[PDB]
């Protein structure tokens, strides 16, 4: 089941993120290239989740697999942009510590919100693969 | 293999296969459809919400419950429980197992036919039985003898049952508890200032209905020891930060069960509608009626019963008669404990409805 | 090729393609006529000229802001402000691809279609939305819930949005920031004996307000150390070579957007203007507008906030409440770095104003 292998990729590439967030100055390259990674994954999830959804045999189900899947390029989309203003704010001239510690929790939010999104997308996707 | 032992809950729908413990997923039914619009784009929302998530994420919706005074509002919301329930939490297909579900003891026609009906033909179902959820509490209580309780959020019930044939003749329905307690806490919290005059915001009332009331030992003398200086207030902490400071109503809302006059309905309490039931069935009976009064359902959770209760009953009750009252652990899910007894059991699967059968026989099966 | 888009600042409009960095061109607004008499005979010149060079030419011009109080003068200074920016700056035009525009939360009708219905037949673009700025600075921000405060010169704005629905009777429109911050920092540099009042000179007081003011933690001490003979007082300097000496106003001027009496004003300040519309929401949703404010605007990037803003909202605040108010930088951007998230995505594709539907229908359902 290529959504749930997707899943435990991106479950995968989540820890390795957990582990860049807790570095110093020294992650900020291997940091930009997880959420690259993990935006690949969840690319992948939603294109097979509208592929699952087609060979579904019931209108609700497909319905509310697109709706939660459709919020994953938003999301996934502010990891790159969020990423790219965290690239941005290390290694910068004059910068607070406040302001880099913010920055990293709201990225560690906003990839816990993807997640959470692919979470869902998997309860419907297994109850999808029923009918 | 195992069928399963799915109770259509006053509240607090339950469902979980047969035995072998505890219900494997309880859940409050609540849908509740967004009120606001969406900015975020896409829209990338549900339609309608059902629960557990509808009761993490308040406030933004209406919730409405789909069953209203124990009778189904449209089966459009109900199938999509169903639906919901089956599909992205259990993880289950109706037509693996043979089914077991649940109805009132004395409740509209055509209920029960409606639902048997719509949940043939679009679950598609093998077979299936239907149990009213008071029944069902006797075999999870132990015994075939004995009125009993199955008390919820908005339909009470008090069915005699004597070894092991049903009493008619004495059958009460009560609609005056639970829903109504909940809206008589609201309209005696919001008269100390505390607002919650939205469907929504009413469901944090009947959390608090559950943890700070009590039922009071003696009306009278709580009162005179409340205008007392030492508190009987507890201090309640709100989502938003507030202290709420609940004391005098925090006895007397419970004790509605005993006394109706604080609702302003003139149904009987508990009490008497207990009393006129055993006091209506033949005078041998009578005997075996009282020590097994069983109590059933989450509403009966409350600290201060069940020795209220009894001492109201040995105290109308004839000279040196006993009473002992039958109070299972977690009555919350007693039915449910009941059900899996009831559809794992030889030989009782051939009183089932089965598909075949249903299609040339119609549903006059189901009565 | 791709899509553009130009934000409609209170500022400081910005213009620039879709993504992937900062804007291509921002600047404060200003149109000014030459108020002297010409002896170049040619003549030669512009007859009324833009920024950059209407902010290189101080002293000879009048400068005007077009928009004032959220609202825009004229749309003839308005599409010259446009015509600049897309031929002169960019070097584009709107005929090749779809824009995306932006607008304030609040304002009057219906200065949203004429703005729209004039850009479409002026500028020819196939396709076109208004998006208001506080919402394309949820994308910028990486959330999905909090109270945006969209706050340029001279209008500030406070819109609440929780995951991710608008909650429209919390919406509130502040005309007390900027450009009356500016106004009230020219009274007090008058103190110092220079004058500012003439149009074009105002723009210099502006400047002030960028780099010298800062906000004070508690406005009773800081007058307290003040008073002491260690120096408060900063040196700026003046186009000429002029040296004006401010200390104790550099602290005053900031502190009108917690306490409007300073400018002699009636309403509320941003401290009670956050709490008064998060208490006009639902219980359940009024714990995630806490710890979700964000800031955005050139206006909020004082680094005496976000610690003052804690400390003010703290007091006032429930206790044990989360209260996470750290703001992004370069809030100036904030807007545009949102629009770009949003203009590129699909389906919002196909969300856009087209021609066929404009001229069939015209600006219908704008907003
Ligand atoms: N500790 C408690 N004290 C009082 N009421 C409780 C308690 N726990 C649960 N309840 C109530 O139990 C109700 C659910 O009753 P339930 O047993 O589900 O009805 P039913 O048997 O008909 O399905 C809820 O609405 C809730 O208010
Ligand atoms: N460092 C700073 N401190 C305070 N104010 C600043 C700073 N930098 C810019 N500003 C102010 O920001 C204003 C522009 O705000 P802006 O974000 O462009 O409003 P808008 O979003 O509504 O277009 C300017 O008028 C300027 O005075
Ligand atoms: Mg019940
Ligand atoms: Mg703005």
């Amino acid at each position: 089941n290529d959504i749930i292998a997707a899943a435990k990729r991106m479950a995968l590439l989540m820890a390795e993120m957990s582990r860049l967030v807790r570095g110093g100055s020294g992650t900020k390259r291997a940091l930009i290239q997880c959420a690259k990674d993990i935006a690949k994954a969840s690319d992948e999830v939603t294109r097979l989740a509208k592929e699952v959804a087609k060979q579904c045999t019931d209108k609700r189900i497909r319905t509310n697999l697109l709706q939660v899947c459709e919020r994953i390029p938003t999301i996934s989309t502010q990891l790159k942009i969020l990423s790219t203003v965290k690239a941005t704010m290390l290694g910068r001239t004059n910068i607070s510590d406040e302001e880099s510690e913010q920055a990293t929790e709201m990225l560690v939010h906003n990839a816990q919100n993807l997640m959470q999104s692919v979470k869902e997308t998997v309860r419907e996707a297994e109850a999808a693969s029923i009918k | 293999t195992t069928a399963l032992v799915c109770d259509n809950g006053s509240g607090l729908v339950k469902a979980g296969f047969a035995g072998d413990d505890a219900p494997r997923a309880v859940f409050p039914s609540i849908v509740g459809r967004p009120r606001h619009q969406g900015v975020m784009v896409g829209m990338g929302q549900k339609d309608s919400y059902v629960g557990d998530e509808a009761q993490s994420k308040r406030g933004i919706l209406t919730l409405k419950y789909p069953i209203e005074h124990g009778i189904i509002t449209n089966w459009d919301d109900m199938e999509k429980i169903w639906h919901h329930t089956f599909y992205n939490e259990l993880r289950v297909a109706p037509e693996e197992h043979p089914t077991l579900l649940t109805e009132a003891p004395l409740n509209p026609k055509a209920n029960r036919e409606k639902m048997t009906q719509i949940m043939f033909e679009t679950f598609n179902v093998p077979a299936m039985y239907v149990a009213i959820q008071a029944v069902l509490s006797l075999y999870a209580s132990g015994r075939t003898t004995g009125i009993v309780l199955d008390s919820g959020d908005g339909v009470t019930h008090n069915v005699p049952i004597y070894e092991g044939y049903a009493l008619p003749h004495a059958i009460m329905r009560l609609d005056l508890a639970g829903r109504d307690l909940t809206d008589y806490l609201m309209k005696i919290l919001t008269e100390r200032g505390y607002s919650f005059v939205t469907t929504a915001e009413r469901e944090i009332v009947r959390d608090i209905k559950e943890k700070l009331c009590y039922v009071a030992l003696d009306f009278e003398n709580e009162m005179a020891t409340a205008a007392s200086s030492s508190s009987l207030e507890k201090s309640y902490e709100l989502p938003d930060g507030q202290v709420i400071t609940i004391g005098n109503e925090r006895f007397r809302c419970p004790e509605t069960l005993f006394q109706p006059s604080f609702i302003g309905m003139e149904s009987a309490g508990i009490h008497e509608t207990t009393y006129n039931s055993i006091m209506k069935c033949d005078i041998d009976i009578r005997k075996d009626l009282y020590a097994n009064n069983v109590m059933s359902g989450g509403t009966t959770m409350y600290p201060g019963i069940a020795d209220r209760m009894q001492k109201e009953i040995t105290a109308l009750a004839p000279s040196t008669m006993k009473i002992k009252i039958i109070a299972p652990p977690e009555r919350k899910y007693s039915v449910w404990i009941g059900g899996s007894i009831l559809a794992s059991l030889s030989t009782f699967q051939q009183m089932w409805i089965t598909k075949q059968e249903y299609d040339e026989a119609g549903p006059s099966i189901v009565h």
